[PDB]
């Protein structure tokens, strides 16, 4: 009963092909040109969540030696044991003999190298070089931090931006013309701003939101429904907010917040980032006044971060506001 | 629908202990032909293929192809509970599920109906065994198990050669090096102790001891293994039983 | 089965027992609903406050999914009771993950919407280690099509990055008095408690963002209120004094000796105050409410308060002393 | 004395009436008592009312109790051993022993007796649920708490918790919000004092008025625990006979920490603070908890008079930044001793 | 006065390293009749009762109550044996060549619990052996055996994580061999479960008996008799 829609809009649209991989342009034209030419070099993705490492590897694999990658290619990712015995054998067993389906250049694609130990990177320095002629090595991470500068330095670095807006414009519209729907451009402009960068909450929060519609073939999805099915703030109560703060007095500021954060169940902490996101572009005529409003502000963050209180941080918010902007004056 | 009820008990524990210590995940193809499974290595080096028709089984019954996926540890786990005495069925109903053995003595009415869970593996399977080796050669499987385990105590690595009328075991390492030469002869008061050969083009290709040392293991099936080589080739190591057969696919080092 | 829910206290007897029970979130509630006549779910971050009904939701939506027969089957629930490491992590969830589902029989398959997945609900996934949850990633990828995975938590930030993107997050809004008394009404109904007119707005304003505490309170009031057996109904007072709010008199002798007063008097005030068993969060809630609601004070003032009692409360939620942060707090607003 | 005059019941708490009316309306149906947590100062008798409720939801044995030993193992070989106080109706545990394992053993053993049911012969099985109290749960870690807040609700027709806790600040939302919260204020003066008043006409002491133990009851702070225990020390020193010119026997470690505040309030030097930091080293060393020698000494620093207000204002702010940087660590005296050098940088 | 032999030192070790690992105190009852052994384990779910017969020379005057750890017992224990106490006996002095062993005694809070012969819905015996295997393979699978008697089959199942086993016995008497036979009497069909880990321990009993008795009911307590007398009463987990 298992079809290809029975699973999720985030791993429903994997790319199958590097052609199906919008944004790292710059990225993907080069790997083609590694692959057609005959040379590719140790590869080390870095990137944030969310942008195309593992579906550009395994288009790669895909691309290189056919529909079957999985059955020459060695796949080692975080749900298996990366320890300095498994580098030492498995890894280095596998670098050293040749291929049992086909006759080329292995591959051997570490996933998630961040989470390795110093010993199994250090380990793994010499053996990514020793078998260089036979074997290639991929090397994907979100931080570059944990690997180190020996291992970091012996493979090509692609950075991964994150996607741009036009390419999840892009993957939107394909996801509209494989799905029977219909999106608003201020929605859609709405859902970009939200994605800050993640290509897979954009289709997580398009799935939910064709699934709140009660028919989706005719209805569009209106800013009000992708506002509504995340929860997050709308510009417009936001605005409101940050104006009763700014303007009104004590009383009516809270009476203004505490009225728009029940209206419809909002949080702490997306007020906070819509305040500082429309905040950041004020023109403060001093230097102190940004310096409080970013410090008084991130300490509320980290403590709504703890889940403390709900109704003292709120008055915390307006009172850090309203003493931030007090040097202008 | 499928059931495969065997003659014996510990013929199934004897072909599973093969792969003891060598694979982890199999998948049994189960046709009307009969049972057929292979697994890949955990470094993915080599490939287990193993094949047993309708001869070995007491019954068998198998209305459409299904495949059935397992971990071998829960495997050896659960055929670990049953006596030798007993018979062993695998019974399957119509779609995949936990596959069903059945242990039940022939004395006395004791029936264990254990299930085991299948695992879903992503069945990539290939088509092996229709390639053209250049060499293939036959030796006893003890006197093949004495030289891989005698010259692993020397080296990691093995080379084996194959030149005109000649069979060559090299083991170089660090404390020295041996080298066994073995040459074709067939004895017809013991036809079982002959070495046969037959050599296309010369051979030389290296193997690693940790992977041979697993695969002589197989010995305890039969007595006479087969060793099929072939350059730009996975080497096959055949052990033949009495209703199938159980080959292993040895990927050759890779020599600077 | 009666008897013992009859038997339980009102926390379980009056659990959520299908999608429609859960009357706090419209916005949550409805994708898992529609993907009842759909077959796409996807990996569920259920996110916040303590008490809102993530826990019983999830298990709402396994038995309206698979049906009480199938659920022992085709779900594996992994709370903060079991071991949750990184080699349990990698060995046991991805083993249950890379598994076949279970066989529908006849009967489920007739009546219940059997998906073709199982689902693996990691409960209270905020006390897991980064190592787990980084080894959950590729787990919760690969096996996506036999295998769903629904994480629990009420810090969003402690999950880790690669978790919060691959799973798509539901927010569980808090619950106040406008869209949860009708749970509380119900309540009151079904178990024959003669309540005030205002009393339950009282409750739910009491419990912020909470509806179990509530319902516990709920249930105590009722129960002390039975005990006596004068059958009269169930005033504010009644609830409050029994739910750690302080009453009025005492906050405004505490905010008579703070808006006067030395270092002395008000120490000596506080040990006798602290004398009694009184929930220092309470109180700083209560005077946080009464300072800023108040009309009395000028905004130079209530900014100063404001970060004060936020200073405050975030001490207090580390688990200190709260007879020297409650002096410590006093003073200060003193000085202003 | 606390030993041997102690209500064993409901109906003898002569002691805040208005609690003792609400453990007997919690008492009134046994079946359908939900999780409890008590909180409240120190020597308020929290424990003796637990107790008490118990013997009036279960019969009247519940008193007779025996210490049982439980083995347990880590992630590693490391053995750990602990001790439970069972009564043929509940089971008492004080977590707080294993210093960083309150997880495991809480997981284990809440499982273990949570998964079977109680026994008969106090009709072969049918009991209702087993009590498990849990004595001092603000010691307990984190992820002790996360991982006790399923088993609350996975198994609560078996299990019932009744946790005792001073200072409930420590106890995360969850376990705040799952369990009913129930105060115990300390007793006013004159209850109080009818406690010493019943103790030493039973013990027949030797008395000339009530303005002793009037006085025994301002010095205790409210603690009827720290009251009968030093009557009963009055009375041991003054030889069965009480005077109206009787020394308050302080306890060693208030003492300790008296003569610190004198030595901190007369000589602001580092040499005075390598001498605090010796004392603070000897008071630790002695089993006495950082959190109450910060409490204490800054109650007492706050008590000299030789002080004006902004000095008590700076010491009350440096005592709640320290408090809370203690809360936080696991070396105390690094930060005790930090606190006592702000102090010595305020007075001068 | 009490004194007791016995004439080999097999039948003493043999039932103490049997019992030994489940509980540490025991309270023994000496009289005219027989040693009378009772305990409760920490958790209160498994009662153990021993009964040793006095035809295994005996001298009681009175009933008297004792306590003695067995894990020394065991140690000491690693040639006939004679077992004697004095009045009030706080040592008891073991005699095994001539060799004498004082142990102290600890003061037990033993309520002497009443053993009666209630009626069962099930009643079953089956060799030691064969249950001791089928127990030792089903704990490798789960840990939560659910023992089902109905329509004159026995039904031993475990359902865990990597599968589920499920054995299925029906009671056979043979003549050749009188020790492998399996007898039931059943009244009613009963289904529960148990802890896998009780009865991993209850099975290093085997070497006491030949046999094992198994007997059920609806609300009672499961008990596992082996013939030295030896029960043992076991509680199921409730329902769910
Ligand atoms: N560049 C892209 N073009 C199209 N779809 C994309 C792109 N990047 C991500 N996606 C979608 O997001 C899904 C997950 O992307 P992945 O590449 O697996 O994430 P990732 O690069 O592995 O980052 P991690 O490993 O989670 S930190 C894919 O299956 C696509 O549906
Ligand atoms: N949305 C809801 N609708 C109805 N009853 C609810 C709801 N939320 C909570 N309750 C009641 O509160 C009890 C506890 O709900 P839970 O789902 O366990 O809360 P929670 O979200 O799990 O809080 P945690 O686990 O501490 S973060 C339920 O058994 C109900 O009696
Ligand atoms: N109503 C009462 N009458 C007499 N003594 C009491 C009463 N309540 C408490 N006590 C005494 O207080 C002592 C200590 O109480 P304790 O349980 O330690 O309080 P807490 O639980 O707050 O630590 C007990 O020994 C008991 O004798
Ligand atoms: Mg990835
Ligand atoms: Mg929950």
């Amino acid at each position: 009963k298992r079809s290809k829609e029975n699973l999720p809009w985030v791993e429903k649209y994997r790319p199958e092909t590097l052609d199906e991989v919008y944004g790292q342009n710059e990225v993907i034209t080069t790997v083609r040109k590694f692959v057609d030419e005959g040379k590719l070099p140790h590869l080390l993705f870095y990137g944030p969540p969310g942008t195309g490492k593992t579906s550009t590897i395994v288009a790669l694999a895909r691309e290189i030696y056919g529909k079957n990658y999985s059955n020459m290619v060695l796949e080692l990712n975080a749900s298996d044991d990366r320890g300095i015995d498994v580098v030492r054998n498995q890894i280095k067993d596998f670098a050293s003999t040749r291929q049992i389906f086909s006759k080329g250049f292995k591959l051997i694609i570490l996933d998630e190298a961040d989470a390795m130990t110093n010993a199994a990177q250090n380990a793994l320095r010499r053996v990514i070089e020793r078998y260089t002629k036979n074997t290639r090595f991929c090397v994907l991470a979100n931080y570059a931090h944990k690997l180190t500068p020996a291992l970091l330095s012996r493979c090509t670095r692609f950075r991964f931006q994150p996607l741009p807006q036009e390419a999840i414009e892009r993957r939107i519209a394909n996801v509209l013309v494989h799905e029977k729907l219909k999106l608003s451009p201020n929605a859609e402009k709405a859902l970009i701003e939200l994605s800050n960068g993640d290509m897979r909450r954009v289709l997580n929060v398009l799935q939910s939101c064709k699934a709140t519609l009660d028919n989706p073939d005719e209805d569009e999805i209106s800013d009000d429904v992708i506002y509504e099915c995340c929860g997050a703030p709308r510009p417009s109560d936001l605005k409101a907010v940050l104006k009763s703060i700014l303007e009104d007095d004590w009383g009516t500021a809270h009476y203004t917040l505490n009225k728009v954060r029940s209206a419809k169940g909002l949080a702490l902490i997306d007020l906070i980032e819509g305040i500082v996101k429309i905040l950041e572009d004020y023109e403060l005529q001093n230097e102190e006044t940004r310096v409080h409003l970013l410090t008084k502000l991130a300490d509320i963050e980290y403590s709504i971060s703890k889940g403390g209180n709900d109704q003292i941080q709120g008055s915390a918010v307006i009172g850090a506001i309203k003493a931030s902007f007090e040097n202008e004056t | 629908m499928l059931e495969a009820k065997f003659e014996e008990a510990s013929l199934f524990k004897r072909i599973i202990d093969g792969f003891k210590d060598c694979v982890q995940l199999v998948n049994f193809q189960c046709k009307e032909d009969g049972i057929i499974a292979q697994a890949v290595d955990d470094s993915r080096v080599l490939l287990v293929s193993l094949e047993i028709g309708v001869e070995a089984f007491q019954e068998y019954r198998c209305d459409h192809p299904v495949t059935l996926g397992m971990d071998l540890t829960s495997l050896s786990k659960i055929l670990r509970c049953g006596n030798n005495t007993d018979t062993l069925t695998l019974i399957a109903d119509n779609t995949p599920d936990s596959i069903i053995l059945l242990f039940e003595d022939t004395k006395k009415d004791r029936i264990a109906e254990y299930s085991l869970k299948l695992m879903d593996i992503d069945a990539d399977f290939l088509k092996i065994e229709e390639l053209q080796y250049d060499s293939t050669l036959s030796l006893p499987s003890s006197e093949f198990s004495k030289i891989v385990r005698d010259l692993s105590q020397l080296s990691d690595s093995i080379n084996i050669m194959i030149t005109k009328e000649t069979i060559k075991f090299v083991a170089d390492g660090d404390i020295g090096s041996g080298s066994v030469i073995i040459k074709p002869f067939v004895d017809m008061e013991h036809p079982e102790t002959s070495i046969k050969l037959e050599m296309d083009q010369p051979v030389d290709l290296t193997f690693g001891a940790k992977y041979l040392l697993d695969i002589i293991k197989g010995s305890s099936l039969s007595d006479r293994v087969g060793i099929r080589l072939s350059s730009e080739a996975p080497a096959l190591f055949q052990f033949d039983l009495k209703s199938g057969f159980l080959q292993f696919f040895l990927a050759p080092k890779f020599n600077d | 089965a009666e008897q013992s829910l009859a038997q339980q206290p009102w926390v379980e007897k009056y659990r959520p027992k299908n999608l429609d029970e859960v009357t706090a979130q419209d916005h949550a509630v409805t994708v898992l609903k529609k993907t009842l006549k759909s077959a796409n779910l996807p990996h569920m971050l259920f996110y916040g406050p303590p008490g809102t009904g993530k826990t019983s939701t999830i298990l709402a939506l396994t038995k309206e999914l698979y049906g009480p027969d199938l659920m022992k089957s085709r779900i594996l629930e992994l709370n903060a009771s079991d071991e949750r490491g990184i080699s349990i992590v990698r060995e046991k969830v991805k083993n249950f993950a890379r598994l076949t589902v279970s066989k529908p029989s006849k009967h489920d398959l007739e009546n219940y919407p059997c998906p073709p997945y199982k689902i693996i609900i990691l409960d209270e996934a905020d006390s897991m280690t980064a190592d787990a949850q980084s080894a959950l990633r590729r787990t919760m990828e690969t096996y996506s099509g036999v295998t769903r995975f629904c994480l629990i938590c009420n810090y969003v930030t402690r999950i880790i990055d690669p978790l919060a993107s691959r799973c798509s997050k539901f927010r569980f809004k808090a619950l106040d008095a406008s869209n949860a008394i009708d749970r509380l009404r119900f309540i009151s109904e079904q178990e024959n408690v003669k309540c005030d007119d205002g009393v339950l707005e009282r409750i739910l304003d009491i419990s912020a963002g909470d509806l179990r505490r509530g319902i516990t309170l709920l249930q105590s009031a009722s129960k002390g209120a039975q005990y006596l057996g004068d059958g009269k109904n169930i005033t504010s007072t009644q609830v409050e004094e029994l739910a750690g709010v302080v009453p009025h008199d005492i906050l405004i002798e505490i905010v008579e000796k703070v808006k006067s007063g030395d270092f002395d008097e008000i120490k000596k005030y506080v040990n006798t105050f602290m004398k009694s068993g009184w929930s220092a969060a309470s109180v700083v809630n209560q005077l946080h409410e009464y300072y800023i609601t108040n009309d009395n004070f000028d905004t130079n003032f209530k900014n100063q308060i404001s970060w004060l009692l936020f200073t405050t409360d975030s001490r207090l939620n580390n688990g200190t002393n709260e007879h020297i942060q409650l002096l410590n707090l006093l003073v200060k607003i003193s000085q202003l | 004395w606390v030993d041997k005059y102690r209500p064993k019941s409901l109906n003898a708490l002569s002691h805040n009436e208005e609690l003792t009316n609400f453990l007997k309306s919690l008492s009134d149906q046994p079946r359908d008592l939900p999780h409890l947590l008590l909180y409240g100062p120190n020597g308020t008798g929290k424990k003796t009312r637990c107790m008490a409720l118990l013997e009036s939801i279960f019969g009247p044995g519940v008193y007779r109790l025996k210490i049982d030993v439980r083995q347990f193992v880590t992630a590693s070989n490391r053995k750990l051993e602990l001790n439970v106080v069972s009564s043929p109706y509940h089971l008492e545990i004080t977590p707080s022993d294993m210093g960083n394992n309150d997880r495991i053993v809480i997981q284990e053993l809440l499982k273990e007796v949570a998964q079977m049911e109680q026994v008969d012969f106090q009709d072969g099985l049918a009991h209702r649920y087993k009590c498990v109290i849990i004595n001092e749960a603000n010691s307990l870690t984190k992820d002790a708490q996360a991982a006790l807040r399923r088993t609350m609700e996975k198994y609560s027709k078996n299990i019932r918790l009744i946790m005792v806790c001073d200072s409930m600040s420590p106890i995360i939302a969850p376990i705040k919000s799952r369990c009913l919260l129930i105060r115990c204020p300390a007793p006013s003066d004159s209850e109080i004092s009818t406690i010493l008043s019943d103790v030493v006409t039973n013990e027949r002491i030797q008395l000339e008025t009530k303005d002793i133990l009037k006085r025994i009851a301002q010095a205790s702070n409210g603690n009827l625990r720290v009251s009968l225990l030093m009557l009963e020390s009055m009375a041991l020193n003054n030889e069965l006979a009480l005077k109206s010119s009787s020394p308050i026997i302080k306890p060693d470690w208030i003492i300790v920490i008296h003569k610190l505040t004198r030595k901190i309030v007369k000589e602001r030097s580092v040499n005075s603070l390598i001498e605090c930091r010796a004392v603070l080293y000897d008071l630790l060393a002695h089993c006495i908890p950082a959190n109450i020698i910060l409490k204490e000494l800054t109650f007492s620093l706050l008590d000299v008079e030789t002080l004006n207000t902004t000095n008590k204002s700076s010491i009350i702010e440096y005592s709640s930044v320290f408090d809370e940087r203690l809360s936080l660590g696991n070396k105390a005296i690094f930060h005790l001793e930090g606190f006592i050098a702000k102090v010595m940088c305020c007075l001068d």
